[PDB]
């Protein structure tokens, strides 16, 4: 059992100083600096090709566990089931890891999103609505986790690629934007969020722009260099002018998903100019 | 369960000293702190509802 | 969601006296007490109250005392003399609320889940 | 003696006989604490059950105003009363049976009625059938 | 027979959810609470003991009461999931000791350290000279995994009572199979 990681010592860079350190910490029978470091060493940027060389020992950790935080247990098994790359047994594997931690611990809620994240990949309609709906039934009595708000609003973010989801995604992509707050992930992901947020609020029916989230910095401080036309055109809705130049220069630039609804854009500005000229 | 009894047959200390360990740890607790807490629930409730 | 509270006019009055009890040595400028009430509907009702020994220091501004033991037994006496009455919340005075009030409220929501605090103004009355 | 396969095996028996001995009284004593809570539940229900100062049973004779009525006790005199706050006073048609306070003497709640089997000479129903062949020759 | 008020200060952080200390370190520290409450009750049947937690919050789950069975009911569901907080845990321990309903008892705190401390050494030495002006003997007892014998804890023991003080002992544990026998050897009778 120590020799299980002596043969799978390799491919984790700097092998003696970290893997012999690994076989120290559980021979002290401690379970936090053990737990936080294996979570670090799966976060160690490689291919993580030894998932099968660790999922047997992480199952071994799970067998005589009896003390370890089930939150971080599911936080490390999601990287394992990611690196499995085989959705045939990965559904039944995650159901097995969900049913073997069946206490009142609130990592089961993001097991259900990890169910749905592989279920909004295959079979995307029949029971994806239910595994959405069950989570906000359970999103109760402790709103202070905010990882419950993270995984579920990401689950509804994948639900955006249905037909009848424009305003509810826009209402919910703000909710994820308001639950988790700080930057803590690259601009090379953040400006893509604000780009599809502006498109969802533009193609949404009841929303027009709903400003001062324009004042919220995750769109204007991140794309004041490129795609300024989207920030420019959302100002033009808030300006209330027709202003045919820039409100066509968005259609010169954004050819997909905008020329199919250009008449509705002209429909929205003509009802929006009224409620500012009467102001 | 043949391996469950049988590993207690060819191992001399792993299947025994730990069983010595996990009992004397339990018996100084699961006897002591548990039944004395239960003792200090029953004496209260008889000083209650009476 | 509570509609509104109803001030029985004995409770305020019974905050004025206890502010006057410690007022000979009053330099804490705040008196925390327990607000007894009668839950009727979405509208709320208040009938009685009592006090609790409370200290607080602005230094580190999280060091304070709600006596759980005093809150159990004295409310148990008011339960015995009146079975209609139960707890609905708490109160304090000194019209500027202080930073600790998150801690008192989130503590004693385990006595009544939709607990509610009432700030009175003993000196401002104008 | 060291470890000659029996000082091993005699230990595992005497350690496991001791654990199941001490786990047994734990389940028995916890079961006894579960039982007395059921008894304590009945006592606190009785402490709640100690303020039924009664209600006076009367009947509405007629309606005087929107909040004044004329009631009469079942063996006593007549009175002029009112309702509580939100009693839905349109349902108080004269002839109903209501309940009154002892001291404040106002209306608490109306009640339905069935009494006096002279009513069973004129008012009850009989939705019972025969299947047209139990009688014969007409 | 001597009159004091002992205030036990347990840890319910996550770092007590590991098993070097036999069965469970909660099961280790609860037996430590078991022996100190039976020591202070049987040496003097007149004192009183309350508990205070330090991880993630400072809860006064038992007020300073003479009966010990309330404490032992509250040691269950202690839920070791917190993160250690130290600077407010003693100031909330001392203001309890200024709530002594009998003002002839002395003032004593014991504390269980099973997590590493993360605090300025200047803050605790201001708290050390505070307790010198406030006349409180705090007996620090180390458990768990341990940055063993920090200068901050050792000087706080020294600056609790310097220039021929009491000698409030810094109890050190060897991490391994042990009862509270090292806890009762010197410090529980001569502190």
């Amino acid at each position: 059992v120590p020799g299980f990681l002596q043969q799978s010592q390799n491919s984790g860079p700097g092998q003696p100083a970290v893997w012999h350190r690994l076989e120290e910490l559980y021979t002290k029978k401690l379970w936090h600096q053990l737990t936080l470091q294996v979570l670090d060493f799966v976060q160690d940027p490689c291919f993580a090709q030894g998932d099968g060389l660790i999922k047997l020992y992480e199952n071994f950790i799970s067998e005589f566990e009896h003390r370890v935080n089930p939150l971080s247990l599911v936080e490390i098994i999601l990287h394992v089931v990611r690196q499995m790359t085989d959705p045939n047994v990965a559904l039944t594997f995650l159901e097995k890891t969900r049913e073997k931690v069946k206490s009142s611990d609130e990592a089961v809620i993001l097991c259900k999103t990890a169910i749905g994240a592989l279920k909004l990949n295959i079979g995307d309609l029949q029971v994806t609505k239910e595994t959405i709906e069950d989570v906000e039934e359970m999103l109760n009595n402790l709103p202070g986790v905010t990882s419950v708000h993270s995984r579920f609003y990401d689950l509804s973010s994948k639900y955006y690629q249905t037909i009848g989801n424009h305003a509810s995604y826009y209402k919910d992509a703000l909710r994820f934007l308001g639950c988790v707050d700080i930057k803590d992930l690259p601009v090379s992901e953040q400006q893509e969020r604000a780009f599809t947020l502006g498109l969802a609020g533009l193609l949404g029916e009841g929303v027009f722009n709903f400003g001062e989230l324009l004042m919220h910095p995750v769109l204007e401080s991140l794309r004041n260099t490129d795609r300024q036309w989207l920030i420019d055109t959302l100002y033009a809705f808030n300006s209330g002018n027709v202003e045919r130049f820039q409100t066509l220069k968005t259609a010169w630039g954004q050819q997909p998903d905008l020329a199919a609804n250009e008449a509705q854009l002209l429909r929205k500005i003509q009802l929006l100019c009224l409620m500012e000229m009467t102001f | 369960e043949q391996d469950g009894i049988g590993e207690e047959v060819l191992k001399m200390s792993t299947e025994e000293i730990i069983q010595r360990t996990r009992l004397l740890d339990s018996e100084i607790k699961i006897m002591k702190s548990e039944v004395l807490r239960v003792t200090h629930e029953l004496q209260a409730m008889k000083d209650k509802i009476k | 969601a509570v509609q509104k509270v109803v001030v029985h006019p004995l409770v305020l009055l019974s905050v004025v006296d206890h502010f006057n009890r410690i007022g000979k040595v009053g330099n804490q400028k705040r008196v925390v007490g327990v607000l007894l009430g009668s839950w009727q509907k979405k509208v709320l009702d208040v009938s009685n109250s009592f006090a609790v020994p409370f200290d607080e220091d602005d230094k580190d501004d999280s060091v304070w005392f709600l006596d759980h033991d005093y809150l159990e037994n004295m409310y148990g006496m008011f339960k015995k003399v009146n079975a209609r009455e139960r707890i609905v919340g708490w109160y304090h005075t000194g019209p500027k609320l202080h930073k600790n009030d998150i801690a008192i409220n989130e503590l004693m929501k385990r006595y009544c889940p939709n607990s509610v605090l009432v700030i009175i103004d003993v000196k401002p009355k104008d | 003696m060291a470890d000659p396969r029996d000082k091993a095996l005699q230990d595992y028996r005497k350690k496991l006989l001791e654990h199941k001995e001490i786990d047994g009284r734990l389940k028995e004593l916890r079961e006894q604490l579960k039982e007395l809570t059921k008894q304590y539940e009945k006592s606190e229900n009785d402490l709640k059950a100690l303020q039924s100062v009664g209600q006076i049973v009367g009947e509405v004779l007629k309606q005087l105003t929107e909040e004044k009525f004329i009631v009469k006790a079942t063996n006593g005199p007549r009175y002029v009363v009112g309702c509580r706050r939100q009693l839905d006073k349109s349902k108080l048609k004269p002839g109903t049976r209501v309940a009154l306070d002892m001291t404040t003497l106002t209306i608490m709640r109306y009640l339905p009625r069935e009494v006096d089997p002279l009513v069973y000479n004129m008012s009850h129903e009989d939705p019972g059938n025969v299947s047209y062949s139990e009688i014969g020759g007409l | 027979m001597v009159l004091e008020s002992t205030m036990v200060c347990v840890d319910n952080s996550e770092y007590m959810r590991n098993g070097d200390f036999l069965p469970t370190r909660l099961q280790a520290q609860q037996d430590a609470v078991n022996i100190v409450c039976h020591s202070k009750t049987r040496s003097n049947p007149e004192n009183n003991v309350g508990l205070i937690t330090l991880a993630n919050d400072c809860e006064v789950l038992t007020t300073l009461t003479p009966d010990t069975g309330r404490i032992l009911s509250k040691l269950h569901t202690v839920q070791p999931k917190g993160k250690i907080t130290f600077c407010t845990g003693i100031r909330v321990a001392h203001l309890a000791l200024k709530h002594r309903q009998g003002k002839n008892h002395k003032m004593r705190i014991i504390a269980f350290v099973g997590s590493p401390v993360e605090d300025n050494e200047k803050d605790l030495v201001k708290l050390a000279k505070r307790l010198k002006k406030e006349k409180v003997n705090v007996d620090i007892i180390n458990f768990g995994e341990e940055e063993v014998n920090t200068e901050k804890l050792t000087a706080f023991v020294n600056t609790l009572n310097g220039k021929d003080g009491t000698g409030s002992h810094l109890v050190t544990v060897p991490p391994g199979p042990s009862l509270a026998d090292a806890l009762i050897s010197s410090p529980i009778l001569a502190g």
